[PDB]
């Protein structure tokens, strides 16, 4: 015991729910996804036997499981290589995003084969040279990369030339092509890139409402400390958004911490209430601007009366700043305020130009700014009216 | 019978892996061959483009052409070309000046291009050096002025260097060598390649399962329609390759189901599914509350936009009159309410499946977006009768 | 004026390029003749007034030449506007001496760089190469430009249109099969996009009038 | 949620928006000091002061960041290999340090915003999780990011917006001139205090006060109305 906190041990329950929800203490990967994991299974089993080398790529929105399901797929070939079934193989990752220029791939890959390090042309030079000796043996390697819009260059000389690889005699690379979107190859790729690669794309969809009310469940398997009420009413907001992995684990964590924001009465309750379900849908998609007017003060409120009213008998959009200044003089005075000042003109601008709430040009043409809002003009209405 | 070991044997021939074929290919060949030929015996030396079709895998035709000339006569050397990892125009002659005569190398000194590269070209006493070109229209610049001396090195005084340019047709002697209908020292030659239609790809399949596999997993009606769609967008020959390849792992699949717990033909309808998710829209599945197709949320916006195509007579929108149909159209159902300030993260999220697109805006709201095609689906094959039947009867 | 200058750096005076900007070689081989007087140098520059020196900036440098009488510049002048390119603060350093040359022969040189029309091998070479659906397309909207062709008000057709006129002469299928048909004619230069005001994308052939004319005529076998 | 990590492991990431540095920094660095009475875990975590009103791109931030550390360099910078290894069994004994952010709107419109996504797979990776804490002016933030970037965030943000009117505000204008109790005699202590009391209820003083709480109602507007009194007093 070195530190005077190596975590402590939680003797509640509802702290240790937060080890069995959390995105990193995961005994396995998402559950409900035995069509999709077979699938893939026999096929990097197939290319590991036949020595060669192939391509891949998936398609669906960074949140159906594309950073946990692809991590059971190596942890199920090490077993059967060490039983004399499969050929040994090479763990090898990197990342899209961890390098700023994109041309800078190179170095990570001779770096995780051997210890050599050179740059993007020294090092691109050696590997170009090594994939085609004759002679030599391999191994049923496998390349993880991430993120390939990041990779795009002018010359298409990155996506194009990494694919053509494996496509040799003595290559046993396989390649795991993560994106988003399927339509990647036929709108930002041209037709080199597209040509040389095959028609091997099979998307993954989201969990359905069945698989979200079960992957929940697995994690609380012992976790006496929810009502069925309440997680299939989690699982049923963010089924019908986008079907994310992702939001719908988040929710829930917030419902562990409202929960105990009234544990600190003397009495300590069991199971979960119905308010708990309608708080996490409010604080978890906050509004930034129905608060934005009922917290105003006076002038604020009435400069921004004004701009409806100028937009009516209108019909446009735009207008320029020595116009809004004539009416903002009619409702000061009705009210029972003096003439506003010419040099706070720009102070009260500064004010909603720092939250950008008005999209407008830098102080550059005062007398020609252009007002643009950004929401609409029936939003703020209704939400005027409520004082 | 020989269940498992016809199919751990087709997927090595049907994956694309050096296509080294030769019949289904002889015109197309042997006018290469054949040119070489009067260049190396009657002492002759010029320029060859050969402009390939976009993307038909036609890289293996000129490895089969120069490993036969290897065996064939003893004394020559070629050098081959690989500027992959040249990013810019320039660093392209250095890379193949190390390779002068085989034994003979030398090192370089900083800037010494252009003089030591063409001498030893002209030397009537070194053998028939063969100069291989590749990728030739991505070595471009501003005024393409690196490719105004490889082009004019077997044209003037000692023309002992053949010109082989590997590159798919992009554009022909319009900009990248203006040296063409202009001048009358230069004269090359230009070799095309038609697509192959049913003619080459039925025929190019007939020698590669027939000749390494014992009996046929699928029927003859399935070829006929395969290499029927997979020649109308290009004729690659991999494309060919992999949409026969991938039908037949999905039908392999299946026959572990029942099985093996305690050969047969392949259909025509197999094929069909596999590429349904290509160019088919994946709105049909969405029964059993599956998730395969449109969530929520989405439907609710994606159907005010042909209420207002039919009314200001435009097919563009944005972001900010989209929020004042749903602010109108939520208030009148009482639905779920759903803030602006997460509805732009829902314009990078509805670009999958086939549907509407945008583009890139540094300003948010003010967003110029489109749709892609919209004529005849919300019916018969999809339901839109009790979910929003009420929202396009109201306006 | 690059492939000038660093052109009598390692022939003439024998030293690797170098320089940075375009004034720093100026001032350098100034001190290389005016130290040493027995550096001569004839310039024999023909068409000095070609298309590509206009400006102040290409005078102003074989101007600082002129001033030493070690260095012969020798011109041609083929143009009316001779005393356009240079003033009278340049002409106290060329000092130019006019003389009247008849030699009555034509030019067969330097003819290149005048328009011509389009080569017709790049039309005839560009459907062989392509499939058998794309060329039924090309042929498609080459009719409804002509005929439509004496509207002066001619924008473009829309893209709905288009997409019916598919299906009705057995054409594409789908929409992102059709799109993905007009990769290799945006490519080629054949055809472009523009940014419509009415959200729909327009297709036109940025070629002559009379190309499209003698395309049908090619086609009859 | 700042004992969930210094105590457990747990990291979190809010956004704070709200005013500027006289505002916003009212309850991030109070909460920061609150950890300070505590020993035991005051002096195992550090803290990095990080502004991006700084910073420009990203090739510069990816070398000013070992100057808060210090744990493998000198005054001396290492090689320029921009970073790869940051080091990231949940125990681990290098100290956890903390990042704090500021100014969401610099860095915010750079290339993909390749420095933020480093922060999000740190807590979310396999060996120590780091949290993040920044402040920031503009309202909506989430929005102003890319989908790799938006589907992997917490989603959780409060709006730090005041909402006093007149008579909760004169407190206010009492409370920055109420000094503890610092002074050598006690008695020019109590007459200080009973002072503004008797200018608080003012038919001159409280027209001021109204006059700037409708134009801003801030805290930072109300900052030149107490110094510049003071200049006067001589």
């Amino acid at each position: 015991r070195s530190r005077s906190l190596a975590a402590q041990e939680p003797a509640s329950v509802l702290e240790e729910a937060r080890l069995r929800l959390h995105v990193s203490a995961v005994p396995e990967s998402l559950p409900c996804r035995e069509q999709e994991f077979q699938d893939i299974y026999n096929f990097v089993e197939s290319k590991l036997l036949d020595h060669t080398g192939g391509c891949m790529y998936i398609s669906g929105v960074p949140g159906t499981g594309k950073t946990a399901t692809v991590h059971e797929v190596i942890r199920c070939l090490q077993q059967a290589a060490q039983a004399n079934d499969v050929p040994p193989f090479q763990y090898i990752e990197v990342n899209g995003m961890k390098l700023t220029e994109p041309h800078q791939v190179y170095v990570q890959i001779l770096q995780k084969l051997t210890g050599q390090k050179a740059t993007a042309n020294h090092a691109a030079e050696l590997l170009a040279k090594q994939f085609c000796t004759r002679g030599s043996p391999q191994e049923t390697t496998v390349l993880l990369v991430d993120e390939l819009d990041l990779l795009w260059t002018h010359k298409q000389d990155i996506m194009y030339n990494l694919f053509d690889w494996p496509t040799h005699k003595e290559a046993r690379l396989v390649v795991l092509a993560i994106a988003n979107t399927m339509d990647l190859p036929e709108r930002i790729m041209m037709n080199r890139v597209s040509s040389r690669l095959g028609l091997t794309r099979m998307c993954f969809q989201p969990y359905t409402y069945s698989q979200l009310q079960q992957i929940l469940r697995s994690r609380l398997k012992h976790l006496k400390a929810f009502e069925d009420d309440a997680i299939q009413l989690v699982a049923r907001k963010v089924a019908a958004l986008s079907g994310d992995a992702r939001r719908c684990l988040d929710i829930c964590r917030r419902a562990t911490e409202i929960c105990e924001f009234s544990q600190q009465k003397p009495d300590s309750p069991g199971l979960v209430t119905i308010a708990h379900s309608m708080e996490a849908v409010d604080e978890m998609f906050s509004s930034s601007y129905i608060t934005a007017i009922k917290n105003s003060s006076v002038l604020e409120q009435s400069f921004l009366r004004a701009i409806l009213a100028e937009f009516r008998r209108s019909g446009l959009e735009e207008a320029t700043f020595q116009q809004i200044y004539s009416q903002h003089v009619a409702l000061c005075r009705m009210e029972g305020l003096p003439y506003p000042t010419m040099s706070e003109t720009m102070a009260v601008c500064s004010h909603l130009g720092s939250c950008r709430l008005l999209l407008v040009e830098p102080s550059r043409n005062d007398l020609l700014l252009r007002v643009r809002l950004n929401v609409s003009q029936d939003d703020v209405l209704y939400a005027l009216k409520d004082e | 019978k020989q269940e498992g070991t016809c199919y751990q044997q087709a997927k090595l021939v049907l994956n694309t892996a050096v296509p080294d074929r030769l019949p289904a290919r002889e015109r197309e060949m042997d006018v290469i061959r054949n040119f070489l030929r009067e260049h190396i015996c009657g002492k002759k030396a010029g320029s060859l483009y050969l402009s390939g079709a976009p993307g038909t895998g036609k890289t293996a035709c000129l490895s089969r052409i120069l490993q036969d000339l290897k065996k064939e006569l003893k004394g020559f050397k070629t050098i081959m070309l690989n500027c992959m990892s040249l990013r810019t125009a320039q660093a392209v002659f250095p890379a193949i000046a190390q390779e002068i005569c085989q034994e003979e190398v030398s090192r370089p000194a900083g800037k010494d291009m252009m003089r030591k590269l063409e001498k030893h070209m002209t030397a009537e006493k070194g053998p028939m050096i063969v100069l291989v070109l590749d990728e030739m229209d991505q070595l471009d610049s501003k005024g393409q002025d690196v490719l105004y001396t490889l082009f004019e090195w077997p044209w003037l005084s000692n023309s002992h260097l053949v010109l082989i340019g590997i590159a798919n047709t992009l554009d022909l002697t319009d900009r990248i060598l203006p040296r063409l209908q202009a001048r009358e020292k230069c004269k090359p030659q230009l070799l095309n390649f038609p697509p192959y239609t049913r003619n080459q790809i039925v025929t190019i399949l007939q020698d590669r399962l027939n000749q390494v596999s014992r009996d046929q997993v699928l029927d003859n009606a399935a070829v006929q329609f395969c290499a029927r769609k997979v020649s109308a967008v290009s004729g690659d020959v991999r494309k060919a390759l992999d949409v026969c390849r991938r039908a037949i792992e999905i039908v392999e699949s299946d026959v572990k189901s029942q099985t093996i717990l305690k050969p047969k033909r392949v259909g025509l309808i197999h094929i069909s599914q596999v590429i349904s998710e290509i160019d088919g829209n994946r709105m049909t599945l969405s029964q059993e509350g599956a998730q395969d197709s449109f969530p929520l949320q989405q439907k609710i916006l994606v159907c005010s936009l042909m209420l207002l195509i039919r009314q200001l007579k435009i097919k563009e929108v944005t972001l900010g009159k989209l929020y004042e149909a749903y602010s109108k159209v939520c208030r009148k159902q009482q639905v779920a309410a759903v803030d602006q300030s997460e509805c732009l993260s829902l314009s990078g999220l509805l670009e999958a499946r086939g549907i509407l697109g945008l583009k890139r805006n540094k300003e948010t709201r003010l967003t110029k977006v489109f749709f892609k095609i919209e004529e005849k689906e919300i019916e018969h094959a999809l339901k839109d009768k009790a979910l929003i039947g009420n929202i396009l009867a109201t306006g | 004026v690059k492939s000038v200058l660093n052109s009598i750096t390692e022939e003439v005076l024998d030293h690797m390029g170098t320089f940075r900007s375009i004034l720093d070689q100026l001032d350098w081989i100034v001190n290389k003749f005016k130290e040493d007087s027995s550096l001569e140098l004839f310039l024999l520059i023909h068409n000095l007034d070609s298309q590509m020196l206009r400006g102040e900036k290409s005078q102003q440098i074989i101007g600082q030449l002129s001033s030493l009488h070690n260095i012969y510049l020798i011109a041609s002048i083929d143009h009316l506007n001779a005393p356009l390119m240079w003033d009278h603060a340049k002409q106290s350093l060329f000092n130019w001496l006019w003389y009247e040359t008849t030699t009555y022969s034509p030019y067969t040189e330097e003819t290149s760089y005048e328009n011509s029309s389009l080569p017709l091998s790049s039309l005839t070479h560009v459907l062989r190469s392509l499939t058998p659906n794309a060329r039924g397309i090309f042929r498609l909207l080459i009719k409804y430009q002509l005929d439509n062709q004496d509207n002066p008000s001619y924008i473009g057709l829309s893209f709905q249109d288009f997409y019916q006129q598919c299906r009705e002469a057995f054409l594409v299928n789908s929409d992102l099969t059709l799109r993905a048909q007009l990769t290799e004619f945006r490519d080629h230069k054949l055809i472009r996009t523009k940014k419509g005001t009415d959200g729909v994308e327009y297709l036109l052939i940025p070629v002559d009038n009379g190309t499209l004319t003698d395309f049908l005529e090619k086609e009859e076998e | 949620l700042l004992k969930r990590t210094a105590l457990h492991g747990e990291s979190n990431s809010v956004l704070i928006i709200g005013p500027r540095g006289s505002g916003k920094t009212m309850l991030i660095n109070h909460a920061l000091k609150e950890l300070m009475e505590i020993e035991e875990v005051s002096e195992n975590v550090l803290q990095v002061h990080l502004n991006g009103l700084l910073q420009i791109n990203d090739k510069i931030a990816l070398k000013e960041i070992t100057r808060q550390l210090n744990l493998e360099n000198v005054v001396g910078d290492k090689v320029f290999g921009s970073f790869a290894e940051n080091l990231s069994g949940d125990r681990t004994s290098s100290c956890p340090v903390i990042f704090i952010l500021d100014e969401f709107d610099l860095f915010a419109h750079h290339k993909n915003q390749t420095l933020l996504y480093n922060l999000f797979d740190i807590s979310q990776s396999a060996q120590t999780p780091i949290a993040v804490i920044g402040l920031t002016c503009r309202l909506d933030i989430l929005e102003l990011l890319e989908k790799r970037v938006k589907s992997r965030f917490s989603h959780r943000q409060i709006h730090l917006m005041n909402s006093f009117g007149f008579p909760q505000y004169v407190k206010i204008f009492k409370e920055q001139l109420s000094l503890p109790a610092e002074f050598p005699d006690k008695v020019f202590a109590e007459k200080w205090n009973e002072n503004v009391q008797y200018l608080s209820e003012d038919r001159s003083v409280q027209e001021v006060l109204q006059k700037h709480f409708n134009i801003s109602k801030n805290l930072r507007s109300l900052h030149m109305l107490l110094m510049l009194a003071l200049n006067r007093v001589t």
